[PDB]
């Protein structure tokens, strides 16, 4: 079925600068007008945490600083500058039609 | 607040059945849909299976990798969601989630809810 | 004697905004009243697609709407314990979400659509517009000049369902004085304003309103002018502006609230996201006109907008003809404005239109025990689908004043002074007092309708309100009856 | 039918749905006569003219009572109950100005 | 897990095979003013100067009777009138874009609400003929 | 099998009991002799 890619797998960017998570699926996640991706994060020893739905939305605990991906079949999660409270890794859902799956798992660590 | 309690993993031989309960604190978990989500060891998360709530039927869904090896169910008289695995493999051994959708059908939802999850170990 | 006979559009092809022309034929010597005949389509919503959970699409008239999740209240925000959401139909059917195709909004046509069917009416000769009229003098003519007997018929003339009486079975009650049976009187109605999947074909009949179609003695003669001269341009309304769309899913809550008495609520609100209604299709457009075999008083009208707050005056020489009577109708803006949900219910409403909302709710209490009985146990509160909407019309002008030139002639007289006390007191049996305080009556020359003899004749329309001003404006529609001589 | 709806649970833990409900209908129900027209289209044939020739039913019961006959001609709520006029004004004046 | 028991038509439970249980409510007819009369008929020995029945007698009370004059004629052919009704004070949310409204109810009592026992029912049935439509156009009795 | 609206009935007015009645505004006619038409008004000069 569909199946999504994450080109990045491990960024190790400085501190206070952006960063950027590539999802790509099969084929569109688009389905009622508004796109079926899901970001997740997870921090080292902790349960997995919902980021980002819907694609373009966020979570209330969500700070401003995590961007709302892109449109279409490809998208970008964008970090504007890492505070080491983001160390961890990053998930790519898709939320279209069961079954559902999950994406590569990007491991975000600072240099 | 809504809370997701698992239970639970042990030493489990590579032949065997597990009977997985997550019990919701929510006061909407009948109503809500369930998902057993895993993570293996040296790999990123893997969904699972994904069952409704009340209201408009009782629907599941599976995993291609697990399909007929597992079996999903709810007794919301007590707020528990099971999972059951038949015939488990070595590579079965992960940490195990139970995420609560606060939404009826498991179409389209979002897994907001988590719990700890629990450790299954097949040795 | 006198026959009838039919004229055929002129136009070719009517459709819905455009102009259609009428052709009146020489067939006689006079020929005075004419209804315009036409059968509106059949009309639905286009089938929609059921809205996933968690979801908030964009609604009509700039306001949002959303299917929370559960565990929140209706903004999904703010979370609220026990609240279930779930989609229903309006008449209790459960819609499963995500389903492709799984309802239809409920198409109903505007209260008097006929009247709106008819936005501008216009008498051509080669150009030289004898009588251009709209919907509003319509109105106006409608809540005044029509007696009132002749109402139902008239609401099926233009389309407005009249209300059918029913009875329930005989019922016990007791009679106190200081053991009888009763039956309770119900009312029901069934007419293109009721919200329905399908509305049936309307057939609408329009009078058209000139000057000699008062009496059977001033009919024009059709010989000193030739027939191919003789043109009647209507402009009709838009698809948008004669049936609406009513919500065909609900967003139903239920709210389990927890302790002593536990109480299960159940309350809902609609999902309405604009479907497409088909194009109606105009057909059977005839335009009937009485042929008879063998000084005047015409509607003389001028409706202009006010947008200034909470007093105006404004500035007009058109009218020099003399006059009998004066017909006054403030219309906020808002009434007839795309923005208004309510638009069409409120076309035609002279004063501020304010909605009282009644929630019938089901109630029950219910103890399982007999030990501890002082509260019930569990409490079910059920509330209907759909509340009980009543359009409260309340008034705008607190005092009105038409300032002529040398003399002052009404000043600063309440609004509820004219409105009431003049329809009661002048016209004779001809002037229905309206129930609307915008709908106003003001008299100058002499009594508006007994006989046809003036005893006597002879006007800057100005107002203070309480109503806001640039936020929402007001215009002013006049059906004055002005007397004419022809020679 | 008026029918009255309750819905109750006796516990806190499965409240999805109602542990039971109580459909209640009257005795007699709430019933309405509803009159629908039986004519589509009307004709008085006369002898040497046709005269009224395949009029509407609506257009008769509806536009002849709301437009001729004065103050005394109630429009009827009947869709069957059509009025025609064929010489002049049914009751204004006791003086005939054809036939 | 349909149960079938019998009761009285307000609610009242019947015993099965009781003798003398129950009685069924007589209601008069719609207008039985007009139903009564069913042929009215004008005879100078023989020679019918008017004969008329029911039927236009309905004709002409749903067209020229001025419906002002309804009540007081539901009165005189015995037809129930609806009898308005309120309730106490209620609660509404006034939304515009908090207020004490009553609600209104009718309520009928007459021959056609079907009772146990109905009283004896006065009719005031008018005679329709020519010369009833105005005072001057009476005949005369001396001819 | 068909579609309908129940048509309900609600006052507002002084009669309804209100916990704050506003200030009502009474227009109440006089009636005598000459009230009943127009050419029936007394002079006021005799």
């Amino acid at each position: 079925d569909i199946v999504l890619t994450q080109t990045p797998r491990s960024l190790s960017v400085s501190p206070g600068e952006p960063a950027s998570i590539s999802c790509r699926s099969s084929q569109s996640l688009e389905e009622y007008g508004k796109n079926w991706l899901s970001w997740y994060q997870q921090k080292p020893g902790q349960s997995p945490r919902l980021l980002i739905y819907q694609a373009t939305n966020r979570a209330s605990w969500v700070p401003e600083r995590f961007s709302g991906s892109g449109s279409g079949t490809d998208f970008t999660l964008k970090i504007s500058r890492v505070e080491a409270e983001d160390v961890g890794v990053y998930y790519c859902f898709q939320d279209l039609q069961p079954p559902n799956g999950f994406g590569a798992g990007t491991k975000l660590e600072l240099k | 607040e809504v809370k997701l309690v698992e239970s639970g993993g042990g030493l489990v031989q590579p032949g065997g059945s597990l009977k997985l309960s997550c019990v919701g604190s929510g006061s909407t978990f009948s109503s809500d849909a369930v998902s057993w989500v895993r993570q293996a060891p040296g790999k990123g998360l893997e969904w699972l299976a994904g069952i409704d709530g009340d209201g408009g039927g009782g629907s599941t869904y599976y995993a291609d990798s697990v399909k007929g090896r597992f079996t999903i169910s709810r007794d919301n008289s007590q707020k528990t969601a099971y999972l059951q695995m038949n015939s488990l493999r070595t590579d079965d051994t992960a940490r195990y989630y139970c995420a609560e959708c606060p939404m009826v059908l498991l179409a389209k939802c979002s897994m907001e809810f988590w719990g700890p999850g629990v450790e299954v170990v097949v040795s | 004697g006198f026959e009838y006979n039919k004229v055929r559009p002129h136009t070719g092809t009517p459709t819905l905004g455009n102009k259609l022309t009428f052709g009146i034929p020489q067939y006689g010597d006079f020929f005075h009243d004419m209804v315009g005949h036409h059968i509106l389509g059949a009309c639905h919503s286009s089938w929609q697609d059921a809205p996933i959970q968690g979801t908030s699409q964009m609604g009509a008239h700039g306001q949002l709407q959303t299917f929370p999740r559960n565990g929140y209240d209706w903004d999904n925000q703010t979370p609220l314990e026990g609240a279930v959401y779930t989609l229903v139909d309006p008449f209790g059917r459960p819609i499963v979400p995500g389903t492709k195709n799984a309802y239809r909004n409920l198409v109903y046509y505007c209260e008097y659509p006929g009247e709106r069917l008819y936005e501008n009416v216009r008498f051509d000769v080669n150009g030289n517009s004898l009588d251009e009229y709209s919907s509003d003098v319509t109105t106006l003519v409608r809540k005044f000049c029509i007696p009132g007997d002749k109402m139902t018929g008239y609401k099926h003339l233009v389309g407005q369902e009249v209300s059918v009486e029913g009875t329930s079975g005989p019922l016990l009650c007791n009679i106190h004085d200081l053991l009888d049976i009763r039956r309770n009187v119900h009312y029901s109605c069934n007419g293109p304003q009721t919200p329905k999947y399908y509305q049936p074909p309307l057939a609408l009949w329009i009078k058209l309103r000139f000057w000699f179609n008062e009496n059977v003695n001033l009919a024009i003669p059709s010989v000193s002018i030739p027939f191919g001269e003789r043109f009647i341009t209507i402009k009709l309304a838009s698809q948008k502006d004669l049936v609406n769309e009513f919500p065909g899913l609900f967003v139903r809550q239920s709210r389990f609230i927890a302790g002593r008495p536990s109480r299960r609520n159940i309350r809902f609100k609609p999902w309405f996201i604009p479907g497409v209604i088909n194009e109606i299709s105009l057909t059977n457009n005839e335009l009937y006109i009485n042929n008879l075999f063998v000084l005047i008083r015409v509607h003389k009208t001028q409706v202009t907008h006010t947008n200034n707050n909470h007093h105006d005056e404004k500035l007009m020489s058109a009218l020099k003809w003399p006059i009998e009577y004066m017909f006054i109708g403030l219309k906020p803006t808002w009434n007839i404005s795309d923005q208004n949900p309510h638009q069409h219910r409120d076309w035609h409403k002279f004063g501020h239109v304010v909605n009282a909302i009644m929630q019938p709710t089901h109630h029950a209490e219910i103890s399982f025990q007999d030990r501890d009985t002082a509260l019930p146990d569990a409490c079910s509160s059920i509330s209907d689908i759909s509340p009980v909407t009543y359009p409260i019309t309340l008034p705008i002008i607190k005092n009105i004043s038409v300032t002529a030139h040398g003399i002052n002639l009404i000043d600063k007289f309440p609004s509820k002074f004219c409105s009431s006390y003049i329809p009661f007191h002048y016209g004779g049996n001809a002037i229905k007092t309206p129930d609307d305080p915008g709908a106003m009556m003001i008299t100058f020359a002499l009594k508006p309708r007994e006989e046809y003899q003036p005893s006597g004749h002879i006007f800057y329309i100005s107002w203070d309100t309480d109503y806001v001003g640039s936020i929402t404006t007001a215009d002013l529609v006049v059906s004055a009856s002005a007397i004419n001589f022809l020679l």
